[PDB]
RNA sequence: UUAAUUGCGAUAACGAACGAGACCUUAACCUACUAAAUAGGGUUGCUGGCACUUGCCGGUUGACUCUUCUUAGAGGGACUAUCGGUUUCAAGCCGAUGGAAGUUUGAGGCAAUAACAGGUCUGUGAUGCCCUUAGACGUUCUGGGCCGCACGCGCGCUACACUGACGGAGCCAGCGAGUACAACCUUGGCCGAGAGGUCUGGGUAAUCUUGUGAAACUCCGUCGUGCUGGGGAUAGAGCAUUGUAAUUAUUGCUCUUCAACGAGGAAUUCCUAGUAAGCGCAAGUCAUCAGCUUGCGUUGAUUACGUCCCUGCCCUUUGUACACACC
């Protein structure tokens, strides 16, 4: 203080897009679809919404203590103003998020391109979904640039019923 | 009536004014006149020479009165204007400060402009007085 | 430009200025222009006539293109050319180049008629 | 532990830098930001940027 | 007490408000008479609405004018529109209709928009080009 | 430099004989004759209007119209 | 180029062939009627049907139509 | 608050411009009302994205 | 027919989805709601001057009250409306009238399947493997170059002046932007022929810069058709400023130096209305540097309101010894 308020908005951004991609690192393997801060008077509540939610938390509290202290050295704050809740997340299928998650251990441990594709599929409509889409890419088998795809139902691309909608998810895996 | 500056074109109240302080002499010069480029970008000198000051300080005068409280810096934009920078686009620059100054400077004691609060000049009760029987001069001469 | 070159016309031998002004618009407007036709690749150029407004819109545009000309280097500013273009044009001198231009596309189209 | 080890980098395009990698070429210093032109594509609708128009 | 009707006109960002009283005839613009204006020569265009009608309307009714955005020219017709609504505010609500009626029909016959506001606003610049439609120099040479 | 510029005490004897009685006097007119090239013919028409002689029309820097005084 | 698309022709079949009381003649009444029934989200597409099911009535006085 | 910004991670092909803007909408409620009732009113009636601020002083 | 596989109608075709249209953002209309001393107006007071009758110009955020402008919630307004012609008298198109609005009402935003071995390893703790792995192609400090100059093409700026240049006088916009742990925008007052020195502020920003009284323009004078007072390039000396540092003129200023070019050859680019083309302003990069790009508002035309002749794009019908497909 004093700031302006077109600045500390502005910065309300960013401290929020750093948080978000320390997260995607730290909670690679108990599963993350993102946090939600709620900046109330004195304390400030981060919602992370998981998969699995005891894994997050630890043995009663140590993973979530220990990201608490984390998060206090990198933006200045005291013990008190920061809870680190976990809850669970409001199905899989229609959290687009998730499915990469399941698809990068599958690809990481060795099963199949076209069958996980053909699994997920599925499990996006036994949830209940309108269509659905998974375009796999880079040099499947042999050397040369290639791309798959396994499209299913109703996909509309254009308007504004678009941002709202459909949910989307990139993440890069290697291999060798 | 209504004797007021605005019933006086703006262009032909400064005629009257400038004959005026021409017959008293007492408005004072400072000592820059026909040493003068008159702005930052001005090719030739002034062409009236002679007068002139007295032109530029009955101008001066009468933006006093319509307005608040008018500055120096503020006068320099208003009168200043274009400029030819080599083979560039032409530009905005101030005009001559030392000028429009002392204009300020030696009217306070003739007895025209006050010391205002805040910032600026604003017009004193005798100010009026002769802004208004030249005006009333004015209307005469077009009546 | 506009109300000078109307006070010129006043002066000379009284008269209603726009008189002369539509009189000139008459007397600068083609009868006849040809359209360049292809039937092969040469530029045979069939008479094809002209009306309504056509004769009008290049009668205005012939009238500022021979009044500006005459003034590009020149003390006979604008108001003095214009003046005399649209008396020459009311009173056909065959002088001014609002009737030449005019008369010179006549003409065109009686050489392939 | 030498003496001579740095400049005035207290200014230019050196000095200034971004958050994520450290470019010193499409820097956005509007704001406060200081992130590259290339990554504000990826982080725009997180930090609340939309392409209304 | 004395009828005041707050009349405004508008010509692009250039507007004007005329606020009219009951009392001798004055026509002011920023002060001073309707006789200035300051282009000069767009002097006789602010008369318009005066002279059709005739002046023998304005008698009555006290007219003054403050003028801000747009330019010089734009700000002349601010104040044409607004002396011209002046008036039919003026005889719609304190005179009897066939007046103002008489005034609506009037300035259709020599309609400069007067009554009606203009439709013309200006139009974004789009990328890759000097305005809106003219695009840049190409070459592939 | 086509001459007519120069001042000459001959051609002010000249400019007073072929001053009155013309439908057209303006800077405009007078230079088509080769008298006082470009702004010695408006000094030259400043005089003529001074004691009556031409009386004007228009009033403007570069269109000075004027016509004999009936 | 104001030619009215499919989507506006599915409503304006669909109305009027149920709802032949509660359609006379002009735009604003039968504008009023059009909410009523149906569930449009915006405005825009919701006047449209309004627009050529008013048409319909205009040609129904003068003899019938196809469909 | 705008951010005008060219397409690519290179710089080649077309050339293509955005304008990625953020919105700010503004409100002032001036109270002439005693002091422990602005206690009240901010404890309460906090939602989620917005900025909560009081001056108390003018 | 349409801007459009947009729709009418003809039928081994019937209904359906995606793309377009719809949707979203912005610019117009509202004297009707809901509102404000950070928006402006009226009643009036205290008061300053003025013509001397009632009235004219005001100076204060003294009081009272309000919503025309002004900002922005929340709604309506448009649906080719209503008529006239014109069509299997169908879908539409064209002439009036009402209307702030009648080209999808103006302009953008989002943008299908299928591809190109088009661009980026010089945005990257996005990256396969090859190289480089300390006498280092990692590094770190210091001088120099990315700007060398007989010569080509590409965008650009300023001119080839009198619709003009050089003087005063008059004097009006809208988009933006802006420090407290830094050195940001910076009025008012003095010093200075300039640039810029200094004392002070105010502003974390419809509160202070700021009314960002910006240009082109308006109107009287000076020059007048002579490379001229048009035009400003090359040049030399000094006075300023930002920097550890300006000599390879950083940038601006002050007198002098005063050229090239009298409307541009074949060719050739962009463009249907608040547009084109003059005009400046702001931002972006920025210790200091716009002849650039992205945005804004003033000044506001001529000329179509059609067509496949030219240059290329979509379908159908025909022919193929081609299928990494006429390179």
């Amino acid at each position: 203080a004093i700031i302006s308020k077109k600045r500390k908005l502005v910065a309300d951004g960013v401290f929020y897009a750093e948080l978000n991609e320390f997260f995607t690192r730290e909670l690679a393997e108990e599963g993350y679809s993102g946090v939600e801060v709620r900046v109330t008077p004195t304390k400030t509540e981060i919602i992370i919404r998981a998969t699995k939610v005891q894994d997050v938390v630890g043995e009663n509290g140590r993973r979530i203590n220990e990201l608490t202290l984390l998060i206090e050295k990198r933006f200045k704050y005291k013990r008190g103003t920061i809870a680190l809740y976990a809850e669970r997340v409001h199905d899989r299928g229609l959290s687009a998020v998730a499915q990469a998650e399941s698809m990068k251990f599958k690809l990481l441990n060795g099963l199949a391109i076209r069958r996980a594709a053909y699994g997920v599929v599925r499990y996006v409509m036994e949830s209940g979904a309108k269509g659905c889409e998974v375009v796999i890419s880079g040099k499947l088998r042999a050397a040369r640039a290639k791309s798959m795809k396994f499209a299913d139902g109703f996909l509309i691309h254009s308007g504004q019923p678009v941002n709202d909608f459909i949910e989307t998810a990139t993440r890069h895996v290697l291999l060798r | 009536p209504g004797v007021s500056v605005r019933d006086v074109p703006a262009q032909d109240f400064i005629n009257n004014y400038a004959s005026f302080l021409q017959r008293q002499g007492k408005l004072e010069v400072p000592g820059y006149v026909d040493i003068v480029k008159t702005s930052a970008g001005n090719e030739l000198p002034p062409q009236d020479s002679e007068g002139w000051f007295y032109k530029r300080a009955a101008s001066v005068a009468r933006h006093i009165y319509l307005r608040k409280q008018v500055g120096v810096g503020k006068l320099n934009k208003l009168y200043g204007g274009a400029k030819n920078r080599g083979v560039r686009p032409h530009k905005h620059v101030d005009a001559s400060g030392s000028i429009n100054r002392k204009v300020l400077q030696s009217l306070e004691k003739l007895g025209v402009v006050e010391i205002s609060p805040k910032g600026g000049r604003r017009i004193s009760d005798n100010g009026l007085r002769d802004l208004d029987r030249i005006a009333a001069a004015t209307l005469e001469d077009e009546e | 430009i506009v109300k000078h070159t109307l006070e010129i016309i006043n002066v000379l031998t009284d008269q209603n200025p726009l008189q002369v002004v539509v009189d000139a618009i008459i007397n600068s407007g083609p009868r006849e222009d040809t359209t360049r036709v292809g039937g092969g690749g040469a530029a045979r150029r069939q008479a094809v006539d002209v009306s309504p407004l056509r004769r009008v819109n290049q009668s205005i545009a012939l009238l500022t293109i021979g009044a500006r000309e005459a003034a590009f280097r020149n003390i006979k500013t604008i108001a003095e050319t214009l003046a005399e273009e649209l008396i020459n044009a009311a009173k056909g001198s065959s002088t001014s180049y609002a009737i030449k231009k005019k008369d010179e596309l006549e003409r065109v189209a009686k050489s392939n008629r | 532990e030498n003496v001579w080890y740095s400049h005035p980098r207290k200014f230019g395009k050196g000095s200034r830098q971004c958050r994520i990698s450290g470019s010193h070429s499409g820097l956005i210093r509007k704001y406060g930001l200081n992130i590259d032109r290339q990554s504000f594509r990826e982080k725009a609708n997180d930090i609340g940027f939309y392409k209304y128009r | 007490t004395v009828p005041s009707v707050q009349t405004f006109g508008k010509k692009k960002s250039a507007t004007a408000v005329a606020h009219v009283k009951a009392g001798k005839g004055l026509i002011k613009v920023n002060g001073s008479p309707i006789t200035l204006v300051q282009p000069e020569i767009l002097r006789f265009k602010v008369y318009e609405p005066l002279l059709l009608v005739g002046l023998d309307k304005f008698a009555n009714i006290d007219i003054r004018v403050k003028v801000t955005g747009g330019g010089h020219v734009s700000q002349v017709y601010a104040i044409r529109q607004a002396i011209a609504k002046g008036l039919v505010a003026y005889h719609q609500k304190f005179v009897d209709e066939q007046s103002k009626n008489e005034l609506k029909k009037a300035f259709t016959s020599y309609d400069r928009t007067l009554l009606i506001a203009d439709s013309r606003r200006p139009e974004p610049k789009k990328f890759g080009g000097r305005g809106a439609r003219s695009r840049f120099q190409k070459s592939y040479r | 430099a086509k001459h007519a510029v120069v001042l000459d005490q001959d051609k002010f004897d000249r400019i007073m004989k072929e001053a009155p009685t013309y439908r057209y006097v303006s800077v405009s007119v007078l230079v088509d004759r080769f008298k006082l090239g470009g702004s010695l013919a408006r000094v030259a028409l400043r005089h003529l209007e001074n004691e009556g002689i031409i009386k004007p029309v228009s009033k403007h820097s570069k269109q000075a119209i004027y016509t004999r005084a009936t | 180029g104001r030619v009215r698309t499919k989507t506006v022709k599915r409503a304006s079949k669909a109305l009027i062939e149920k709802y032949y009381p509660k359609l006379t003649m002009d735009f604003q009444t039968n504008k009023r009627l059009c909410d009523e029934i149906a569930t449009i989200q915006s405005k825009r597409l919701r006047n449209k049907i309004a627009g050529y099911t008013t048409h319909l009535m205009k040609r129904i006085q003068k003899g019938p139509v196809r469909g | 608050l705008k951010i005008s910004t060219r397409k690519t991670p290179n710089g080649e092909g077309s050339k293509t411009w955005d304008t990625y803007e953020m919105r700010i909408h503004k409100r002032y409620i001036d109270l002439e009302a005693p002091a422990h009732i602005v206690k009240r009113i901010t404890q309460i009636t906090i939602e989620p994205g917005v900025d909560v601020e009081v001056i108390i002083a003018a």
